[PDB]
C-alpha cells in the first residue's frame, strides 16, 4: 500500500529489481517497469545542452525492450530461430546492462559518471549498435563480424573505465578517439 | 630471401590504402559536418524570425 500511494504522487518511479541486485548488477534499476513523468519536459533543456540525448535516449529504450522481449522469447523457444539482427540485438543490450546501466559505486572510476561522460558512452553503446546492424545488413555475417570486432567491443565495455576526473575536454576527446577507432574496425572488417 | 621483399611491399601499400580510404572517409565526415554548418545557418535564420515573430 505504501508503494502504490507513492506511485500515485511521485513523477519518477525507480523500481529496483531484487534478481538484478543478487548479481551486483547494480544499481539493479528495473528498466522495464521504471518510468521518468520528467522526460518531456527535460527536453527544453537536452536541447540546449547535449542535443542528441533524448534521442539516444529512446533509442537505447528501443534496444533494452526488444532484447528483453527476445530473451523471453528464447528462455522457453531457443536461440536457433533468431536472426542475425536479432543476435545483434541481444549481444547490444547484454553489453548495455552489463557495462553502462551498471555503475559500480564504491569504485574510483565509476562512483559518479556526470552527464557529459554518460552522453558520450551512450553514444558510443548506440553507435556500435547502429553500426553492427549496418554491417550485417551490408552482407557481413554476425558470427564473423563478432571475433573480427571483439576489440571495438571490448574497447566500448572498457570505456566506463574513463575516469571522470580527467576533465570533460580530456575524456570527451577519448571517446571521440574510440568513436573514431569502432568506425575504423568496422569499415576494415566490412572491407 | 626475396619473398619477403616482394610481400612487405604490398603489406606496405596495403596499410597505405587503408589509411587513404580512413582519411577520404573521415574527410566525407568532416565534408557532412560542414554541410551541416550551413544548414545550421538556415535554421538561426529561421530561429530570428521566429524571435520577430
Amino acid at each position: 500500500p505504501v508503494t502504490t500511494a507513492t506511485l500515485g504522487i511521485t513523477q519518477v518511479f525507480w523500481g529496483l529489481d531484487k534478481k538484478l541486485a543478487q548479481r551486483k548488477h547494480f544499481p539493479s534499476i528495473n528498466t522495464s517497469v521504471s518510468y521518468s513523468k520528467y522526460t518531456n519536459v527535460l527536453n527544453k533543456f537536452y536541447d540546449s545542452n547535449y542535443p542528441e540525448f533524448p534521442v539516444l535516449r529512446d533509442r537505447m529504450k528501443e534496444i533494452l525492450s526488444n532484447a528483453e522481449e527476445l530473451e523471453q522469447v528464447v528462455q522457453l523457444v531457443g536461440k536457433s530461430a533468431l536472426s542475425d539482427s536479432d543476435k545483434i540485438t541481444l549481444d547490444v543490450a547484454t553489453l548495455i546492462k552489463e557495462d553502462f546501466l551498471q555503475q559500480n559505486g564504491y569504485s574510483t572510476y565509476d562512483a559518479f559518471c556526470p552527464i557529459w561522460k554518460t552522453f558520450d558512452m551512450m553514444r558510443a553503446f548506440i553507435s556500435y549498435h547502429d553500426e553492427a546492424q549496418k554491417a550485417v545488413a551490408n552482407g557481413a555475417n554476425w558470427s564473423k563480424l563478432a571475433d573480427s570486432t571483439g576489440d571495438v567491443k571490448h574497447a566500448v565495455s572498457s570505456s566506463k573505465f574513463f575516469e571522470p576526473s580527467r576533465g570533460e575536454k580530456e575524456v570527451h576527446g577519448e571517446f571521440e578517439k574510440l568513436l573514431s577507432t569502432m568506425q575504423e574496425r568496422f569499415a576494415e572488417s566490412t572491407d | 630471401n626475396g619473398i619477403a621483399t616482394l610481400l612487405q611491399a604490398e603489406k606496405e601499400a596495403h596499410e597505405i590504402v587503408s589509411k587513404a580510404r580512413k582519411y577520404r572517409q573521415d574527410k566525407l565526415k568532416q565534408a557532412k559536418t560542414d554541410a551541416a554548418k550551413e544548414i545550421d545557418s538556415y535554421k538561426i535564420q529561421k530561429d530570428k524570425e521566429l524571435k520577430e515573430f
